[PDB]
């Protein structure tokens, strides 16, 4: 209730700084984004 | 509820609109560097050959 | 006001509407009185309306 | 909780409802649960 | 008048604009900023209309 | 863990992968918590369970 009332914490300031820092950290390291598992990707049924 | 929300909405949607455009700007920049040099090592080589 | 009880009422505003206003005003008007419809729907008001509607019969 | 709470409005939107659950769908992205207390619905009556 | 003797219609409401659809608006809006995928691929930004 | 907020936390985890399985992780940490005759719904922080 405290949080719904006073707001997020987490100013936009430090939110924007915490994204672009994460930003630029995974294109620094050519991080490829995990994609939705696929109709077929065989490894699903080993996973499951 | 609190108005900060929205703000704070907005700022992480800019924010990450701004990052993909950064990303796509670098992106083609550096594929501008990679076909250049492929033409500098393809040029070289002719001249070897 | 109902509008199964009140039908003159409502002839009259959209008389109003035709000669003042537009689409979305009159689409305004329609989802008034669906609401107002459906909030009369009591078990006191429609026994009112169906009274009334046999005794005007 | 769903269905049989007397608190549940079971009418056609309006559309100030509407545009209050399109502003807060946009405000807090997949928090149905928040949003639901605030808009005026069930939270499975505003995901629909 | 009365010392010279001596010696539109209706009104209109005005529409509401096109681009003032809010409902619309928001919807094109969360359309462009929900199915957008990862960043880091890169991509064009969905062009979200806004009008005024 | 208390301190997580989960519109942040939702775009870093669009950051790192598809939008669908992030929509998916948020949603799951906004749920209702029940303990005998208590309730209340998780808005802030996330779910360790």
């Amino acid at each position: 209730h405290n949080h719904m009332k006073d707001g997020p914490y987490v100013s936009s300031e430090e939110a924007v700084a915490i994204y672009t820092t994460t930003v630029h950290w995974l294109e620094a390291r050519k991080f490829s984004p995990i994609p939705f598992p696929s109709v077929s990707y065989k490894h699903d049924t080993k996973i499951l | 509820i609190n108005d900060k929300f929205a703000q704070f909405s907005e700022a992480l949607f800019m924010a990450d609109r701004h990052a993909r455009e950064e990303v796509r700007q670098r992106a083609m920049m550096q594929q501008r560097l990679a076909e250049k040099e492929r033409q500098q090592k393809e040029e070289h080589l002719r001249q070897l050959a | 006001c109902d509008p199964r009880t009140n039908p003159e009422f409502w002839a009259k505003w959209e008389q109003f509407e035709v000669q003042h206003g537009n689409e979305d005003t009159f689409k305004e008007m329609l989802r008034v009185k669906r609401s107002v419809q459906a909030k009369y729907n009591t078990d006191v008001n429609f026994i009112a309306s169906q009274a009334l509607a046999r005794s005007q019969m | 909780n769903e269905w049989l709470d007397p608190s549940i409005k079971k009418i056609e939107w309006s559309r100030e409802e509407d545009e209050k659950l399109l502003h807060l769908a946009k405000l807090m992205p997949t928090q149905w649960r928040t949003i639901a207390p605030i808009v005026g619905r069930t939270a499975n009556q505003c995901l629909e | 008048s009365a010392m010279a003797r001596e010696s539109g219609a209706p009104i209109r409401t005005p529409r509401a604009p096109a681009q003032e659809d809010h409902i619309a608006n928001e919807i094109r809006n969360i359309k462009a900023l929900t199915e957008t995928q990862s960043s880091l691929l890169g991509g064009e930004n969905a062009p979200l209309a806004e009008g005024a | 863990y208390e301190k997580i907020e989960l519109t942040l936390l939702n775009s870093l985890l669009r950051l790192i992968m598809d939008h669908n399985l992030a929509d998916y992780i948020t949603a799951k940490n906004n749920v209702t918590l029940t303990y005998k005759d208590m309730s209340h719904v998780n808005s802030y922080g996330m779910i360790r369970g």
